[PDB]
């Protein structure tokens, strides 16, 4: 399998310093562009930085520029991240992700297992205002989300992503660019939407659908979250 | 009456050096062949050559009514214009004859070292050197016409300092003159040299007659270099050298000589492409 | 847009390693080897070293890359403007085929065979300005055959002295003569030696001679 | 005997070349002629669409 | 005896189909097509200029969603183009630089190529790791390859200079069928709209349809007076165009199982490299070796234009599948996107 | 007067 795993970290001093490092195996790290997605814990994602492939074009999260700084080294398939000066807004869970950018390719496709990291003691907003949906197998839920700004660009296609993350997982990408399905996902779940609104639709539940329905942009840098669609069982 | 008959020179030296130095910017823009290392200097010693030809009229205008029709910057400007056009158009062209010695010369150990990405490193560092050569102009643009009411375009210096035309003015032979020749006929001694050597030892030819139907197309390069640059360089330094009253020989050929140096950017035209083969088919095709 | 900006830049990664790529094999010299089949073929790429045999035998800083054509059976004139921009062309002619026929039809003496072939490569349009490194292989295993035979059986109108260093010098002269380009190009002539040295330096002397009149005529020199 | 097969197989290869019966040029010659009139606006070669739905703007 | 009267008899059936195609020519399709008014002169602009290769290009082939083309070139390299945003997708790089054919899978995750070593090696571009691997090499032909087309994912048909067209299984890797007619070398293949058909044109100045199931020439068309080197269906499927060293193209009918148009001119001269035709069949696209392509009135045999933007010979030309581009490769290394203006 | 400098005939 392609494979992303991540170490470095998980328990500094607020003030301190750590260097985070995500090791690529299994494919050709130098042909992506890398992102670190980080997650609080009990709450939703949040995009950290990113390096092209090259190392070109880098960009940061408004919270974190200047704090962290991100690196790779391709003849060894490593990803970086240095953080400094770590907050304490700064614990959670930080993800490693591939990223390849041409005509109709599949973005945020792999995610790494996640690293945790524990601290002592304008742009578009992406809302779901569904936080929670109670459902059984058998039904056909349309998971539904909004953007502030539209999503919809001159060159025709709407960049909104899907995710999913299963309890005790790492999310997998479902819908990239509001209806395209990844590799691997099965034909169930379904994306359509317009512009500023946008929906997801899953035609039949099993007992692998549930976990948490993250909304993404992709539109310009910084890169929104939703906070997630809870689907308990 | 004799200013007249050389004012109309300084135009139609302009008039031919103008119009066969911008075909050559012409075909090597828009035709083929734009990626290789003859055409990406044949260009840089084009528009060196073009920029160069603008600033002879308002040298025209100052030879038969000696008057310059400005002064405010436009005498200060041209002094620049026309100054970094000298020292590039002939740096354009000893960089010219290093690219045909490492191509003929060292044709192996130096295929390496003539891509066209250094080839751009050494067209920007030319104009580059091109304006650390003429700053002294730069700076002292100053106009004297005290002498009862007459423009001039000429140079000042921090009082009058007679070491202008002794000092600055072989400074611009020892990188103007002497080492673009000391270059160029260096260069072309050894691919003289290295044509009679590879066709007769080691890769055994006949056609070897060429290693003397290549100096008669190279020895009229350094012909006209001497030609066009020092029967005016020798007339600045000849300021120490006694200077005599104006005549129609002295204030005509002087007028001259400095209407001759301008037609070495009338022969890089057609010296280095109109008799080269490769713009005899992509230019002179159509 | 932010996904069509890192399109773009992923387009000139690409456009900087066709463009790297591109001048690491500008710098190599290409030779086609051709011949007219069991005439030595085998021997000089054995001194260097199911369609296209390329074989690359890099020398004195100087990558050589031969392209063996000898097992296309088709018609040449289809696939030959391929090799159009080509450093030389190696052809190999077997001495010791100026006696023994061509076992087809009872045809022309083999090496007229070979006359038939080096006289449509020499003047063909796309080798108009190639200069072609000519072998004579065979020097010493007809030497002894020529003392048998003398060098009539071929070329009726030889001159005649049945000996060694006149069938050198007219056999090649009789390839040097179907050179009807002789303003734009040259043919070089060697006889192929038992020396391992001596065969792989007349490729590296006559192929650097090659690229000084390349580049004199892609300047103003010629 | 191998040319004999050869000069067989080659008149077994024409049996079937004859053995086609086919339509008069002026009915087939009248239909890609016809194709042409049932394709003509949307070929964008033949007639050009206007320039604001041209993928290919300079 | 019986060395002669076989020889004999196919000269007799060879006499049985040359007066049974006169019988079925009664008209031409020019006097069928003399009331209809021409195309006018078809101007057409370079909107887009993709470069990058460095050497001759030789094949191009469309994506079927009109937007994505793999280019073939002999510097080694098989580049994936955006024709719309003039950058690159991908750029492949091949054991063998004698790249002389190149094709798109219709569903898009494949590319062919072969050439010079007498092989077609298919291209995996989507996989899980992020570059374009060799996913079969097939290799069964003896002489150089022309023309690689797929079928499907599964299925390709080649063409080759060992005078033989053959049907692969891409799974497997070997020859499910050898189609086995042509006497000279077979330079191009066109295949069908409903892949149940193709032609192929050779070296012997003759171009047969073949049956992709059974693996039989149904049909050989004559009628060129040298090697044909294109060969294109029309939408149709009906009828399919050739273009040779003859400078001459000739439109053929299945129906009707000989020529109907003749496209020539008097100051032409020179072969022709590439036939393509529009989206209605109504232009025919001709590639030429005097540097341009020419658009031809494919009913009414006149020059109703000229594609004049390459400096070399125009060496491959493909229209994409809703008609609304044209892309010429040439040897001046350059691919341009022609499209006629509003 | 200077008659003879750079690319002028200056005052004479």
């Amino acid at each position: 399998d392609v494979q992303l795993v991540e170490s470095g970290g998980g328990l500094v001093q607020p003030g301190g310093s750590r260097k985070l490092s995500c090791s690529a195996s299994g494919f050709a790290f130098s042909s992506f562009g890398m992102h670190w997605v980080r997650q609080a814990p009990e709450k939703g994602l949040e995009w950290v930085a990113y390096i092209s492939s090259g190392s070109g074009t880098i960009y940061y999260a408004d919270t974190v520029k200047g704090r962290f700084t991100i690196s790779r080294d391709d003849p060894k398939n490593t990803l970086f991240l240095q953080m400094t000066s770590l907050r304490s807004e700064d614990t959670a869970m930080y993800y490693c992700v591939r990223s390849i950018y041409y005509y109709g390719s599949s973005p945020f496709d792999f995610w790494g297992q996640g690293t945790t990291l524990t601290v002592s003691s304008s742009d578009i907003v992406m809302t779901q205002a569904t936080s929670s949906v109670p459902v059984t197998p058998g039904e056909s839920v349309s998971i539904s989300c909004r953007s502030s700004k539209s999503l919809l660009h001159s060159n025709g296609n709407t960049y909104l992503y899907w995710f999913l993350q299963r309890p005790g997982q790492s999310p997998q990408l479902l819908i990239y660019r509001m209806s395209n399905l990844a590799s691997g996902v099965p034909d169930r779940f379904s994306g359509s939407g317009s512009g500023t609104a946008f929906t997801l639709t899953i035609s039949r539940l099993e007992a692998e659908d549930v976990g948490v329905y993250y909304c993404m942009q992709h539109l310009e840098y910084p890169l929104t979250f939703g906070a997630g669609t809870k689907l308990e069982l | 009456t004799s200013n007249a008959v050389l004012t109309f020179i300084y135009f139609v030296v302009c008039i031919i050096g103008l119009c066969g130095n911008t075909l050559v910017i012409y075909v090597i823009l828009r035709y083929a062949k734009m990626k290789t290392i003859t055409n990406i200097y044949i260009l840089n010693l084009a528009i060196a050559d073009e920029l160069f030809m603008l600033g002879l009229p308002f040298l025209a205008m100052q030879v038969a009514l000696v008057h310059w029709p400005f002064g405010k910057a436009i005498c200060r400007v041209v002094m620049t214009v026309d100054g970094i056009n000298q020292f590039t158009s002939i740096f354009c062209l000893t960089v010219m004859s290093i690219d045909r010695y490492l191509a003929v010369v060292h044709p192996i150990k130096s295929a390496k070292w003539r891509r066209p990405r250094t080839a751009k490193m050494i067209t920007m560092a030319v104009w580059g050197v091109s304006l650390l050569v003429i700053l002294p102009i730069m700076i002292y643009a100053g106009l004297r016409s005290n002498q009862w009411g007459r423009s001039s375009c000429t140079i000042n210096w921090p009082g009058e300092s007679g070491a202008w035309y002794t000092g600055f003015i072989i400074y611009t032979f020892i990188l103007g003159f002497l080492v673009p020749l000391t270059i160029i006929c260096l260069c072309y001694l050894f691919i003289i040299i290295k044509v009679k050597s590879s066709g007769i030892r080691v890769g055994s030819s006949k056609r070897k007659k060429s290693e003397k139907k290549v100096t008669r197309m190279v020895s009229i390069v350094v012909a006209v270099f001497i030609f066009c640059w020092l029967p005016f360089y020798i007339f600045n330094v000849s300021s120490v050298s006694m200077a005599i009253s104006p005549t129609p020989a002295l204030k005509g050929m002087f007028d001259f000589v400095v209407v001759l140096t301008y037609a070495n950017s009338c022969a890089n035209p057609i010296l280095y492409a109109f008799l080269s083969d490769n713009f005899k088919k992509s230019f002179q095709n159509v | 847009s932010a996904e069509d900006k890192a399109a773009v830049e992923r387009s000139k990664m690409i456009d900087r390693n066709l463009r790297e790529d591109g001048e690491k094999a500008a710098r190599e010299v290409k030779l086609l080897l051709l011949g007219a089949g069991e005439s030595g073929k085998n021997t000089i790429v054995k001194q260097m070293k199911t369609g296209i045999v390329e074989t690359h035998f890099t020398f004195k800083d100087l990558h050589f890359k031969m392209f063996d054509v000898g097992a296309q059976r088709s018609e040449r004139k289809k696939w030959i403007h391929c090799f159009e921009g080509v450093t030389a062309i190696i052809f190999c002619v077997a001495l010791s085929d100026y006696d023994l026929v061509l076992a087809e039809d009872e045809e022309m003496n083999r090496m007229h065979e070979s006359m038939k072939l080096f006289d449509s490569i020499c003047n063909n349009k796309w080798f108009t300005d190639t200069s072609i490194i000519l072998f004579l292989n065979k020097k010493d295993l007809f030497e002894e055959k020529i003392k048998k035979s003398p060098l009539t059986i071929c070329y009726p109108e030889y001159a005649g002295s049945n000996t060694y260093e006149e069938a050198a010098a007219y056999i090649q002269c009789q390839f040097e003569d179907l050179n009807k380009r002789k303003d734009t190009k040259e043919i070089y002539t060697h006889f192929t030696c038992s020396t391992d040295t001596k065969n792989v330096q007349f490729v590296f002397d006559a192929v650097t001679d090659v690229i000084i009149k390349n580049n004199l005529k892609d300047c103003g020199l010629f | 005997t191998a040319s004999i097969a050869q000069a067989r197989k080659l008149v077994e290869q024409l049996k079937m070349e004859a053995n086609i019966d086919r339509i008069k040029v002026s009915k087939a010659a009248a239909d890609l002629m016809a194709y042409c009139e049932a394709h003509a606006k949307e070929d964008p070669l033949l007639t050009p669409v206007p320039a604001s739905e041209n993928p290919f703007r300079e | 005896s019986e060395l002669d009267q076989l020889r004999q008899e196919a000269e007799q059936l060879k006499n049985q189909i040359r007066d049974a195609r006169k019988a079925c020519a009664d008209a031409t399709l020019s006097q069928i097509t003399n009331n209809i008014d021409p195309v006018g002169r078809i101007q057409m602009r370079t909107r887009r200029t993709l470069r990058g290769h460095l050497a001759k290009i030789y094949a191009m082939h469309w994506g079927t969603d009109s937007r994505l083309l793999v280019s073939a070139s002999q510097d080694g390299k098989l580049i994936i183009w955006d024709s719309y945003t003039t950058n690159k997708v991908h750029a492949i790089p091949l054991r063998s630089s004698w790249v002389m054919t190149c094709a798109y899978a219709p569903s898009g995750n494949y590319v062919a190529c072969g050439g010079l070593d007498n092989i077609c090696s298919i291209y995996n571009l989507k996989t899980r790791e992020g570059n374009v691997r060799v996913s079969r090499e097939l290799a069964g032909h003896t002489g150089y390859l022309s023309c690689c087309r797929f079928l499907d994912d599964n299925q390709i048909v080649t063409s080759s200079g060992d005078t033989t067209c053959a049907l692969w299984d891409i799974e497997t890797g070997q020859q499910t069928t050898t189609f086995t007619g042509h006497t000279g070398d077979v330079m191009s293949l066109s295949l069908a709209p409903d892949t149940r058909l193709f032609v192929s044109g050779a070296c012997d100045a003759s171009a047969k349809l073949w049956d992709v199931r059974e693996g039989m020439c149904r049909q050989t068309f004559t009628g060129h007076e040298s090697d044909i080197n294109a060969i294109c269906f029309f939408p149709n499927g009906n009828a399919f165009a050739t273009g040779s060293d003859d400078a001459t193209c000739r439109l053929f009918d299945l129906r009707a199982d000989q020529e109907l148009m003749t496209y020539s001119h008097d100051n032409i001269i020179c072969g022709i490299t590439s036939v393509s035709f529009s989206k209605s069949g109504r232009l025919l696209l001709a590639g030429y070796d005097d540097f341009n392509c020419n658009v031809w009135d494919a009913l009414k045999a006149d020059r109703a234009g000229v594609l004049a933007g390459h400096d070399n010979r125009v060496s491959c030309l493909g229209v994409t599948d809703d008609g609304m581009a044209v892309a010429t490769g040439s040897w001046d290394s350059f691919l341009k996107i022609w499209n006629g203006s509003s | 007067c200077k008659n003879f400098f750079w690319k002028t005939f200056t005052s004479c």
